[PDB]
């Protein structure tokens, strides 16, 4: 995600996690959250569990 | 009409307005300010 | 990491793997599959570790 | 906030139309999907094109 | 050693739909006519493999072309190791490569007579130019005569594998081994025709593999007392 | 990208059979 330029919204990038631990609190102290939207899940949780 | 009106107001930067939702993992959510939502509660983010 | 062998046949939480829950826990038979690690019945609860 | 976190693209390009022949045989993507007219996208958009 | 006798498994572009599960090394025991030759102990051979998501034609009208990148799945080291790898194909213009008029199919072989572990990728090389290669894996197979499962699907989480070497041996049950960063919605598989450059008197009989589709089903799975499934059904 | 070995350096593809019909053989295994 941060070794090169992102790509657009047509031609979107994703990665797929298992059997990892990540720091979340690392990830997010480099992004200025200006809007979420959750759907049978909260972020608390998703940091929590 | 209602028995009790409690208000708590702090500055804040209306940069940081998702930080302030409900459900948020932020730092303002983790160590700053968590909504109390015992009550009919309603949070304004307003300008002077 | 806590240890079970003291908290044998009692309700205690448990954190297996990222698995969560709480149960009573007693050592048993070995049934099913090791390399899955969990056990379900056909309700969908974990009954094995 | 930082420009040194995520190199920066150019611009933010994105699709308008996708359809064969007439507007009216348009492609919609999917859910979690690619489009259809991804190679057609990856020539870019930019004030000449 | 003469020339390779292959079918036209070549040009053949299935179509990939929910994934497929072959059968590998059936009768792998028994006895049975060579092929080119209307007998001797049939062996267990492993398929290989190409996926994608384009298809069209070769330079001179051919079909089975695969364009951008493409999932291909070798095996290796005389069925020890399994590959898998991530490019782009260029089509090479020898005399009777595929961007050229002497074209009629593509074949991988390995020489049975230190193993070098890479025969297969180099008889690939031989006809296919490899580009923007994404990935590259391994895994190793022992090698026996049991009947084997092998099966692949693709979801939002990429490309599943799945093998029954991993928990039933001596079983039919399936189980995954590795999950492949493919995103791209497969929509086409060729199964890479074969050969065997061995001697006449190095020749042997290789068993036939299966390959079904795979359906969104409902199925009643009988699990065993030590988690196998040995019953179902459709 | 990672890197997978050099480029091959024959100028010739191997020579190939193409006959189906030696192929066509059933020994049915159906799902079951
Ligand atoms: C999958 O592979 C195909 C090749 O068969 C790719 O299509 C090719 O894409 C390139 C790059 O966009 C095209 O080149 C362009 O040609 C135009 C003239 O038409 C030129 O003005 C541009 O400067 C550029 O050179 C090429 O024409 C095109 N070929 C075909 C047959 O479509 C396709 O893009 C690949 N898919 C993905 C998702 O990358
Ligand atoms: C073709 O013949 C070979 C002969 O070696 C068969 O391999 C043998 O298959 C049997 C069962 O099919 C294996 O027995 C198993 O052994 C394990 C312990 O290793 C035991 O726990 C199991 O309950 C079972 O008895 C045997 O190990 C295996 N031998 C070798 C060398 O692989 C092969 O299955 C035959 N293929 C067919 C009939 O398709
Ligand atoms: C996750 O990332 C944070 C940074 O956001 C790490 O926090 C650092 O911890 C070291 C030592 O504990 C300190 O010297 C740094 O000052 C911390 N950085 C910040 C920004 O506070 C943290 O250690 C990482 N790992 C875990 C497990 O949280
Ligand atoms: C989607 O975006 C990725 C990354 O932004 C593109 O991948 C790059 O492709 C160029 C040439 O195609 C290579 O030179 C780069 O090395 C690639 N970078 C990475 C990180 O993969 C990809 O081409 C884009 N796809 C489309 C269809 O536009
Ligand atoms: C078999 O061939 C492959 C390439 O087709 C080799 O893999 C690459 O080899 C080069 C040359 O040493 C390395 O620079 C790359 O890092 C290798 N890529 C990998 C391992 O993903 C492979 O080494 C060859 N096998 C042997 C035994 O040499
Ligand atoms: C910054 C988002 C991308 C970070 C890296 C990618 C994925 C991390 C995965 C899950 C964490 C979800 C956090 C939800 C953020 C909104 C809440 C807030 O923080 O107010
Ligand atoms: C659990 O049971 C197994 C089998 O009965 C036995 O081998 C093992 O020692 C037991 N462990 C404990 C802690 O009782
Ligand atoms: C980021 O922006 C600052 C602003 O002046 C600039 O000095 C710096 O070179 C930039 N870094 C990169 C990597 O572009
Ligand atoms: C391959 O051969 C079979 C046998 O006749 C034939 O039915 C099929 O059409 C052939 N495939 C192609 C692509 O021609
Ligand atoms: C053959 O292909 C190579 C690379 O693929 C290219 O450099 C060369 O020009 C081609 N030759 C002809 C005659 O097309
Ligand atoms: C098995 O895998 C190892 C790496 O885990 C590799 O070094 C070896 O060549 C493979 N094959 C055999 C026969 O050990």
């Amino acid at each position: 995600m941060f070794s090169s330029q992102p790509p657009q919204v047509y031609n979107f990038s994703r990665l797929v996690f298992t059997n990892c631990n990540y720091n979340l609190t690392r990830l997010l102290s480099l992004f200025q959250v200006s809007e979420f939207s959750c759907h049978q899940v909260s972020p608390s949780a998703l940091a929590s569990g | 009409c209602y028995s009790s009106l409690t208000v708590d107001y702090f500055a804040y930067p209306l940069s940081m307005a998702s930080y302030l939702r409900q459900g948020s993992t932020g730092p303002i959510a983790q160590f700053n300010y968590k909504q109390d939502f015992t009550n009919p509660t309603c949070r304004i983010l307003a300008a002077v | 990491d806590t240890k079970v062998d003291d908290k044998l046949g009692r309700c205690i939480e448990y954190s297996l793997y990222g698995v969560t829950g709480r149960g009573v826990f007693q050592n048993c038979t070995p049934v099913g599959l090791k390399q899955q690690r969990f056990v379900y019945d056909g309700f969908d609860n974990l009954v094995g570790y | 906030p930082s420009n040194v976190t995520i190199p920066l693209p150019q611009s933010y390009m994105w699709l308008t139309q996708c359809y064969t022949n007439s507007p009216s045989n348009s492609h919609y993507v999917e859910a979690g999907s690619y489009t259809p007219c991804l190679g057609l996208a990856s020539r870019g958009f930019n004030t000449f094109n | 050693i003469g020339k390779h006798f292959i079918s036209n498994y070549s040009a053949e572009t299935l179509p990939f739909g929910n994934g497929f599960v072959v059968r590998i090394g059936f009768s792998a025991n028994k006895t049975g006519s060579l092929v080119i030759s209307p007998s001797k102990v049939i062996k267990k051979i492993y398929p290989a493999f190409m996926l994608g998501t384009a298809v069209t034609s070769f330079a001179h009208g051919h079909a089975g072309r695969y364009l951008n990148h493409t999932l291909v799945i070798l095996p290796e080291s005389c069925g020890t190791s399994l590959t898998v790898f991530y490019c782009i194909l260029e089509p090479r213009n020898g005399t009777r490569c595929p961007n050229h008029q002497d074209y009629t199919s593509y074949v991988i072989w390995e020489t049975p007579h230190s193993v070098n572990r890479n025969a297969t990728l180099n008889s690939f090389k031989v006809s296919f130019n490899l580009r923007q290669c994404k990935f590259m894996r391994t895994y190793n197979i022992s090698d026996d005569e049991n009947q084997e499962w092998f099966g692949i699907t693709q979801n939002a989480q990429g490309v599943h594998l799945y093998s029954s070497r991993k928990g039933d041996l001596y079983g039919g049950n399936m189980f995954l081994f590795d999950t492949l960063p493919v995103y791209e919605t497969l929509k086409y598989y060729t199964v890479i025709p074969r050969s065997l450059r061995s001697r006449l008197n190095e020749r042997q009989a290789w068993a036939a593999f299966y390959v079904y589709s795979l359906h969104k089903l409902t199925y009643l799975l009988d699990f065993s007392v030590d988690g196998y499934v040995r019953r179902a059904i459709d | 990208d990672v890197d997978l070995g050099p480029d091959s350096t024959r100028d010739t593809c191997d020579e190939v059979v193409v006959q189906v019909s030696a192929f066509q053989k059933d020994w049915p295994q159906p799902i079951n």
